[PDB]
RNA sequence: UAGCUGGAGCCCAUUACGAGUUCUAUCAGGUAAAGCCAAUGAUUAGAGGCAUUGGGGACGCAACGUCCUCGACCUAUUCUCAAACUUUAAAUAGGUAGGAUGGCGCGGCUGCUUCGGUGAGCCGUGCCAUGGAAUCGGGUGCUCCAAGUGGGCCAUUUUUG
RNA sequence: UCAACGAGAACAGAAAUCUCGUGUGGAACAAAAGGGUAAAAGCUCGUUUGAUUCUGAUUUCCAGUACGAAUACGAACCGUG
RNA sequence: GGAUGCGAUCAUACCAGCACUAAGGCAUCGGAUCCCGUCAGAACUCCGAAGUUAAGCGUGCUUGGGCGAGAGUAGUACAAGGAUGGGUGACCUCUUGGGAAGUCCUCGUGUUGCAUUCCC
RNA sequence: AUCAGAGUGGCGCAGCGGAAGCGUGGUGGGCCCAUAACCCACAGGUCCCAGGAUCGAAACCUGGCUCUGAUACCA
């Protein structure tokens, strides 16, 4: 059926996503990015563990589909359902093209599939757990990495969570009570603003 | 067989082996394409020099 | 209320237009000389009616901001003689003449631009006869409709009369017959000499007598009843012919108790509820 | 404040009968608003062609008239004399006005002077207070601050206190 | 023509530049112009006439007539193997006065003073500018000396 | 036919003047990068309130009422993006100037210009102006007649199918 | 002053007509796309014919040829204000 | 410390919400005979001063939005020239030079010309 | 594989922007002992799915689909 990945491996043609322009194009094998339980807040998993991308390449997204549902069925097997929240960090925009008596006159390809285009050091997945639950995630990253076709690591993240805060900061933070918990995010407090938006107890310089 | 050709390559180096030739800038600059209304006047008084 | 894209793209206009002042489209057509004359500046002959006075000035475009050679108001004709009615069709036209006789005495060509020495309504343009050319001007209205009879086109029969060359023609006089196509010298004359406020003066006094004194108060209690407008304006065209010549408001606070007064108001609020 | 500039007044009445018709019909809506005003309404043509409500584009339909002034209270009193002095604490506009309908001729007016049917018509006033023309004039216009708008409470402070 | 009209490739050459869209400023129309100076031939998107081709702007040249509502540039384009002294006239919006004579104009006249203050005393200066050369020596007044030295490396 | 080339010369030249270069000053840029927590377009997920009723249960004897409900909507966020998106915005590359082809005085012309010796320019004359950043060096400086060529190919880098 | 949005008004509702507010242009400018514009280049009205005459210049293409188109003067005659 | 007219720069000048102002000036305002204007004296035009600072105008305030400046982001991203440089390649390093941008943090909120005029 | 064609009432087809019909079928009556046939009336449709312009679409054009027909050669 579908072509090999190794034709469509290298970035060698400048972005072509759908458009009034790329238009007949299939929609792509992912339709769905945050699987597990997406509604607990920022306490509750403060651990996260990234597979990151290692080289320049087009990560497909039948790839990019097939790589989440394999780091889901060990993490639901094994931790439970309500333990881990999956996200599948980057998009399929880049639109690939295919060509097929008449050989390349009018040689302009109609639009095949839809992959995504990575870089070096590019999150590529992550989830979150809890530490006392964490080695679960860190195998299921590395039996999902056999999905993708560069290399990749299997990094831990120093923030907390899916938040800009590391763990000492975001902690320290808490106990100052100058964070707004707003579900999986947070929101630092400040000196800008009016006095009056700001709750009685939540006021600093 | 494809007739159609097109580079730039070489025709730098056909420009440049004999010069960017600059034209001999002058004394007493051409007032041909002036305004005719300040060429008449300047014609004219040069007519009424002493 | 206004949303952060709407302030950040917003693109705001020039000061002389959000304060509604000024139209930059006639400003550029007026103020812009041709590029082979290099200096020789366009003088505008600037009019603008308040609700109480009417000031005019000649100014020319500098890159600094105008510059204004002659200013004459209609709060300085007291000291010619007209004290009431400042700010009529009348008063204008005494106002243009006195711009013009100043901007005349200034230039020092009055002599051989004496105008008319009376006013008349018959459309005037000066003889450049001899060797010197009369001072040239570019009307200015500014945002006022250019309706018939309007005082701007009074203040430039008067800037005429006063000798200055402005282009122009009748077709906004007060008093052009705007179905036959050519003015009334006797009604330009009558606007010109004040007949238009003296007949609706005799027109209250015969059977309105209460809005007459409500209405004219000011020319009753200096005595000047609509008899005697026309030789009152004669005077006072005579008299401008011959003599053409502490903290309240609140300092910005500074940050040292600004800065305090934050912390005060944030005290506030933080240890109260 | 107190301060005796800040007195509300009618700045007009406006007067519409839409037909959604033409011909001869609008030609008696015009005069069912003339009688009223004395002074001329102007038709006010259809948009969009919207079939559904039987009008084309740019043909006639409506009718208005502005009334301002003694004549703008007048018949004004009229209007509500129709309501018996009431209306819905909702026909109230948020930003300075109110509005209501009648049927015309429980106003007084002789009926088939000219054999005219019975129009109903929309009234509908702003108030103001002195000195909109701050926000009318063509030389510097600009707003009008909160304290000199009239708001709600404005107008329904003005109805209920006095005017009856 | 042939493949490209006048304002082609210009979606962004022409272009106002970001919130200074609209109004022209009456300083460009009061600049005034003389035959001989400098000027800086940059298109204005809004007025359209009298524009100059895409290829004039962004360049300089010498005003060599003018005349009402139009100053006439002569500027250098090179075609071929020679340089061709363009002569186009260009609405004044589309011109601002250079200032690449400016520092040239004021020390004509800063020399021309010292020659003037040279032929006062001993006649003999040298009204050169030189490009910064070596830097004599001088005494370091020995203060706090910062050691740095190499991060190691932490890989997060 | 233009370009590249030769031949015939000629014209001056170490004062000049020019440069496939740098320097100093000053213009122009929308490519890489970045951006979406900024407009356009795309796009993943929540959090909070809130609708004069987007549709329902249940209380609504009632409404100019609400708890759940799929959720519009607004608010402040969040993941990923653009050759035919951009606020911002490089590097290399582009243009111009760096004096003897400059200025100032005097007294003249104009049929242009100005309210006007007012300007604009030119004209005659007299004065100045240590050569006006570095380096380098004879020049296509001017012209004539004419040849062959007009199938290209490889490489490092940018790049389209 | 446009698109739109908020609130209101007999029949009238999502949408007919009216009134007020906000409205950086999210509308329109005959057509394709891009650029440009808010006392306008858009909408309505007024008077109109410069969509005229003569011959050059210049740009764009470029061999610095023609044509097309465009720009800036000149000498007329005019329109509008 | 003010104002008006004409302004140059066009957000440090705007936007939103507040509080307040001596004199003058501005404005608000009163009328519709005239010239003038429309459906409408609301607007535009002509005439005029009986009041009101209520709006406008002006000034100031906000841990405001926007804007402008700076520090950091960061010698990071990129990038000119060089390597018989590394790696299997994508790419990455070193050598001679240039060098950005968002979020985050701190500050600021207009300058000014010509003419006339008011203060205490 | 491209190039065209047609998609409209239950069926097969009309249709030139103001915008829905032809023949046949469906419905209720009438003639008939009864059914046809015939006579009189009655209801019709997502104008193939998603757009755009356009006083104004079902038609103009563009994307998404199904059936049908064409030209597919020198080696
Ligand atoms: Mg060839
Ligand atoms: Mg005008
Ligand atoms: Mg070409
Ligand atoms: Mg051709
Ligand atoms: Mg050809
Ligand atoms: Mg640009
Ligand atoms: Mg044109
Ligand atoms: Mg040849
Ligand atoms: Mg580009
Ligand atoms: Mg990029
Ligand atoms: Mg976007
Ligand atoms: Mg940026
Ligand atoms: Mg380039
Ligand atoms: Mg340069
Ligand atoms: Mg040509
Ligand atoms: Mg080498
Ligand atoms: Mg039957
Ligand atoms: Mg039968």
């Amino acid at each position: 059926g579908r072509r090999p990945a190794r034709c469509y491996r290298q970035i060698k043609n400048k972005p072509y996503p759908k458009s009034r322009y790329c238009r007949g194009v299939p929609d792509p094998k992912i339709r769905i990015y945050d699987v597990g339980m997406k509604k607990k807040g920022v306490d509750e998993f403060p651990s996260c563990v990234h597979l990151v991308s290692w080289e320049k390449e087009n990560v497909s997204s039948e790839a990019l589909e097939a790589a989440r549902i394999a780091c889901n069925k060990y993490m639901t097997k094994n931790a439970g359902k309500d333990a881990f929240h999956l996200r599948v960090r980057v998009h399929p925009y880049h639109v690939l093209r295919i060509n097929k008596q008449t050989g390349m006159r009018g040689a302009f390809g109609k639009p095949l599939g839809t992959c995504a285009r990575v870089d070096i050091g590019q999150v590529l997945l992550s989830v979150r757990c809890k530490e006392s639950n964490a080695v679960h995630a860190d195998e299921a990253l590395r039996r999902a990495k056999f999905k993708f076709p560069g290399r990749q690591k299997i990094i831990r993240s120093r923030k907390w969570g899916f938040t800009k805060f590391n763990r000492a900061d975001y902690i320290k933070y808490k106990s100052e009570g100058r964070i707004v918990p707003d579900g999986v995010n947070a929101k630092l407090l400040g000196v800008h603003g009016p006095i009056a938006k700001r709750a009685p107890g939540q006021a600093i310089l | 067989a494809k007739s159609k050709n097109h580079t730039a390559h070489n025709q730098s180096y056909k420009a440049h082996r004999n010069g960017i030739k600059k034209p001999k800038r002058q004394r007493q600059a051409s007032t041909k394409g002036m305004d005719p209304k300040f060429l008449r006047n300047l014609r004219y008084s040069r007519k009424h020099n002493v | 209320q206004k949303t952060r894209a709407y302030s950040k793209r917003f693109q705001v206009k020039f000061k002389r237009r959000r304060q509604g002042k000024t139209d930059y489209r006639a400003r550029l057509r007026l103020t812009n000389q041709d590029k082979n004359k290099y200096n020789t500046p366009k003088y505008r002959f600037v009019v603008r009616f308040t609700n109480k006075d009417v000031t005019a000035q000649i100014v020319y475009a500098t890159i600094a901001g105008d510059i204004v050679m002659a200013a004459a108001y209609s709060h300085e004709l007291p000291r010619y003689g007209l004290e009431v009615g400042l700010t009529n069709y009348a008063a204008a036209y005494c106002t243009g003449l006195l711009l013009a006789r100043r901007v005349l005495k200034c230039r020092d060509l009055d002599q051989e631009y004496e105008g008319n020495v009376e006013a008349t309504g018959e459309d005037f343009s000066v003889e450049p006869a001899d060797e010197r050319r009369p001072f040239r001007a570019l009307l200015d209205v500014g945002l006022i409709r250019t309706t018939t009879g309007n005082r701007v086109f009074g203040a430039l029969k008067g800037a005429l009369d006063g000798g200055l060359d402005i282009p122009h023609s009748d077709k906004r006089f007060a008093g052009f017959k705007k179905d036959e196509k050519q003015l009334d010298a006797e009604i330009h004359r009558k606007y010109i000499y004040g007949g238009h406020v003296a007949d609706y003066m005799k027109s209250l006094a015969d059977e309105e007598p209460e809005k007459y004194q409500s209405h004219f108060s000011e020319y009753i209690k200096k005595g000047i009843e609509a008899d005697n407008m026309e030789a009152l304006y004669k005077k006072v065209h005579a008299a401008i012919r011959a003599d053409p010549t502490k903290r309240y408001n609140p300092k910005k606070l500074t940050y040292e108790q600004r800065k305090a007064s934050l912390v005060e108001r944030l005290n506030a609020l933080n240890s109260s509820a | 404040q107190l301060n005796p500039m800040r007195e509300i007044k009618v700045q007009k009445l406006v007067l519409n009968i839409s037909v959604g018709e033409s011909g001869d019909r609008l030609t008696r809506a015009a005069k069912v608003l003339e009688q009223l005003s004395g002074q001329s309404p102007v038709f006010s043509k259809a948009r969009y062609t919207v079939r559904s409500f039987g009008i084309r584009r740019n043909e006639k339909i409506a009718c208005y008239v502005t009334i301002r002034g003694e004549k703008a209270m007048q018949l004004l009193e009229s209007g509500l004399k129709v309501k018996e002095y009431e209306l819905l604490r909702r026909n109230f506009s948020d930003t300075g006005c109110f509005g209501f309908g009648i049927q015309e001729h429980i106003d007084l007016g002789m009926k088939y002077d000219p054999s005219t049917g019975i129009y109903g018509m929309d009234f509908f006033v702003v108030l103001e207070r002195a000195g909109y023309r701050v926000s009318r004039r063509r030389r510097c216009k600009a707003r009008v601050g909160i304290h000199q708008r009239v708001t709600k409470e404005d107008a329904m402070k003005w109805f209920q206190v006095k005017y009856e | 023509p042939a493949g490209h009209g006048l304002r082609s490739r210009t979606r962004d050459l022409f272009a106002r530049p970001f919130r200074k869209k609209g109004y022209i400023p009456l300083t460009t129309y009061l600049r005034t112009y003389k035959v001989g100076e400098h000027v800086d031939v940059k298109v204005n998107g809004a007025v359209h006439k009298g524009m100059p081709h895409k290829f004039y702007h962004g360049r300089t040249g010498r005003v060599w007539n003018v005349t009402k509502r139009a100053i006439g540039v002569e500027i250098n384009k090179q075609v071929g193997n020679r340089i061709i002294k363009k002569r186009i006239h260009v609405r004044v919006e589309h011109v601002q006065p250079s200032r690449c004579n400016e520092e040239f104009l004021q020390r004509k006249l800063n020399n021309d003073k010292l020659k003037a203050e040279a032929k006062v005393r001993g006649e003999v200066i040298s009204t050169k500018r030189q490009p910064a050369g070596p830097k004599p020596g001088f005494m370091v007044e020995g203060t706090t000396i910062e050691t740095v030295t190499p991060i190691p490396y932490d890989v997060v």
